[PDB]
């Protein structure tokens, strides 16, 4: 049926959102990651005033 | 009646010697259905006696692949039932019962070895289905579930081939034709409801396609059968 091919295509469709939604998780995990490292870096600069003290 | 029981004299005579029954086992695989059909027909004990000769010279160990060649008509040519049959029904004729009765037995032999998973592998190769026990036992299929996704779902991809070809002879729409495809639909929904990692090997090898395909088909039956197996697959 034609219709339902559509309907398949619309699936993939979904399934393509899901993969873009799952990918958007993965995206906010590495940009998490990034704002963990920037966290880290205040830590260290802070240690490093420290040290130097 | 007389040049066919010459025929089936002539077939038990070339079938005495095991490399020629060998031979003519091969040569044609309905040739033992066809004579067990003949036997039931014919109400003579002389031809029913050389019919059963020539079916237990095929099946005899003398020939080559003799186990083969039993489990084969077992499984296609239904041998153990219309043995069993035959073995029930009275025989006139001495040698013509017991003839029977070894035949009977030697075809009980050959199914206690036999399962269920045998008979639907024979059904799916000769790619002949009428709605099968063990396509509507729940158990069998349960059972068989794993079987099926076996060897990377090689039985899975044999029923989608046999359900695209029956699409391709979906025009003709015969009435075997029609069973044939309702049955491996019931068996797709089957294999798709369980284990159902062979739902996507089945959209990826166009089982979809053939369903959506066959929902649109003339036949009440084939359209109703795509149905249900759409609503297995994504419907409610």
């Amino acid at each position: 049926n034609g219709i339902a091919t559509l309907l398949q295509a619309e699936k993939e469709a979904h399934e393509i959102v899901s993969k873009a939604r799952k990918y958007r998780q993965d995206k906010l995990k590495q940009a998490k990651t990034d704002a963990a490292k920037e966290i880290d870096s205040y830590k260290i600069q802070k240690d490093k005033e420290l040290k130097e003290f | 009646i007389q040049l066919q029981y010459h025929s089936l004299l002539l077939i038990w005579l070339l079938t005495f010697n095991p490399v020629f029954a060998n031979e003519l086992v091969q040569k044609y695989l309905s040739d033992f259905l066809d004579l067990l059909k003949l036997v039931k027909i014919t109400i003579k004990e002389k031809v029913s006696r050389l019919c059963i000769s020539i079916i237990l010279q095929c099946c005899s160990t003398r020939v080559k692949q003799h186990k083969k060649v039993i489990k084969q008509l077992l499984l296609l040519g239904n041998a153990l039932p219309t043995v069993q049959s035959l073995s029930e029904r009275k025989y006139s004729d001495e040698e013509l019962r017991q003839d029977i009765s070894n035949l009977k037995e030697i075809l009980e032999n050959e199914y206690q070895e036999l399962t269920s998973f045998d008979e639907y592998v024979a059904e799916l190769d000769s790619k002949l289905l009428c709605w099968s026990p063990p396509h509507v036992d729940n158990g069998f299929w349960s059972d068989n579930i794993d079987e099926f996704k076996k060897d990377n779902y090689k039985i899975f991809r044999q029923l989608i081939e046999l359900l695209q070809a029956k699409v391709r002879n979906g025009d003709v729409n015969a009435k075997q034709e029609k069973i044939i495809i309702q049955v491996a639909l019931n068996d797709i929904t089957h294999v798709v409801e369980l284990l159902p990692e062979s739902i996507d090997v089945l959209d990826k090898t166009g089982g979809k396609a053939d369903i959506m395909e066959l929902l649109n088909h003339s036949d009440s039956r084939v359209k109703y059968e795509a149905l249900k197996a759409t609503q297995a697959i994504i419907g409610y």
